[PDB]
């Protein structure tokens, strides 16, 4: 029940319309399985050798309504933070058979370097390769993927601007 | 100048006799000494524009619907062949995307790379 004065966020098309909402009256078995707060899906560490997926293994799992995630990045590049799109996906308000399994498609050097911040999540895969290549993206099985993610992890490239979204346009 | 000055003596040469082709260069680095006294060497039918082909606007200023086709030449000698390849892909697709119907007749560097214009 709201109380005293309360802000509401409201939807409108001008705020006229939402001054209306101030001037209305009535009649005038013990197991780990979350973070420290609960808010996020946790898990034990694991190490990257653990989820690294063949193409081969990864063809032979089957995987439907997951989340392809395509990255385009190598050792030097600037890292952005994957963490940020990781912990949304795993909000401790989806049920654990309602989590969506991730799979990154990109370089495992550039990988590497950011699972520090990912090895505690519940289902996550890497496959190690490229996202321009048909063979990955098939072992992936993109068609039965519930959303394609393709991020310009190369971010730190410094070019001609429109010349800067080529790999993801390709 | 290196480019240019290749693409001009295949194409402008004194043999070939019906030349009735207007070249327009399209590009967004502004000329050196050289390259200037290339173009004005050419003045009768060779112009030059400062413009990026990526740019709907300069896309409009060369007059792409009216242009007979559009020639786009590669970078021999980079450092990354992939990566010119791409650009010169993504140059393709902005001169389709403003006008689906001009003839493009463009320079590849590697092989696989082709692929990404089907």
């Amino acid at each position: 029940k709201i109380q005293e004065g309360t802000l509401g966020f409201f939807i409108a098309s001008d705020a006229k319309e939402v001054k209306r909402a101030f001037f209305y009256c009535k009649a005038c078995s013990n197991v780990k399985k979350y973070d420290s707060t609960g808010m996020f899906h946790w898990c034990a560490p694991k190490e990257i050798e653990k989820v690294i997926l063949t193409r081969s293994e990864a063809a032979m799992t089957v995987l439907s309504g997951h989340v392809v995630v395509c990255i385009f990045g190598d050792v030097s590049s600037a890292l952005i933070g994957l963490r940020n799109l990781v912990m949304p996906l795993r909000a401790s308000n989806f049920h654990y058979h309602e989590l969506k399994h991730i799979v990154f498609v990109g370089s495992i050097e550039y990988l590497k370097r950011e699972w520090e911040t990912l090895h505690n999540f519940p289902k996550v895969s890497i496959l190690p390769g490229t996202p321009l290549s048909r063979a990955d993206l098939r072992a992936v099985n993109i068609n039965l993927c519930d959303m394609c993610v393709i991020l310009s992890a190369n971010q730190n490239n410094i070019d001609d601007t429109s010349l800067q979204d080529k790999e993801c346009i390709l | 100048l290196e480019s240019v000055s290749n693409f001009l003596k295949a194409f402008l040469h004194k043999a070939r006799d019906d030349v009735n082709v207007e070249i327009v260069f399209l590009h967004n680095i502004s000329p050196n000494l050289e390259l200037e006294a290339l173009f004005k060497r050419h003045f009768t039918q060779v112009e030059f524009y400062q413009g990026s082909v990526l740019n709907p606007h300069d896309l409009a200023r060369v007059k792409i619907e009216s242009a007979d086709a559009c020639l786009i030449l590669a970078n021999k000698y980079c450092a990354d062949p992939d990566a010119e390849d791409a650009s010169n892909i993504m140059r393709v697709i902005s001169i389709k995307n403003y006008h689906p119907k001009i003839r493009i007749i463009t320079q590849m560097l590697q092989y696989h790379n082709k692929a990404h214009l089907l």
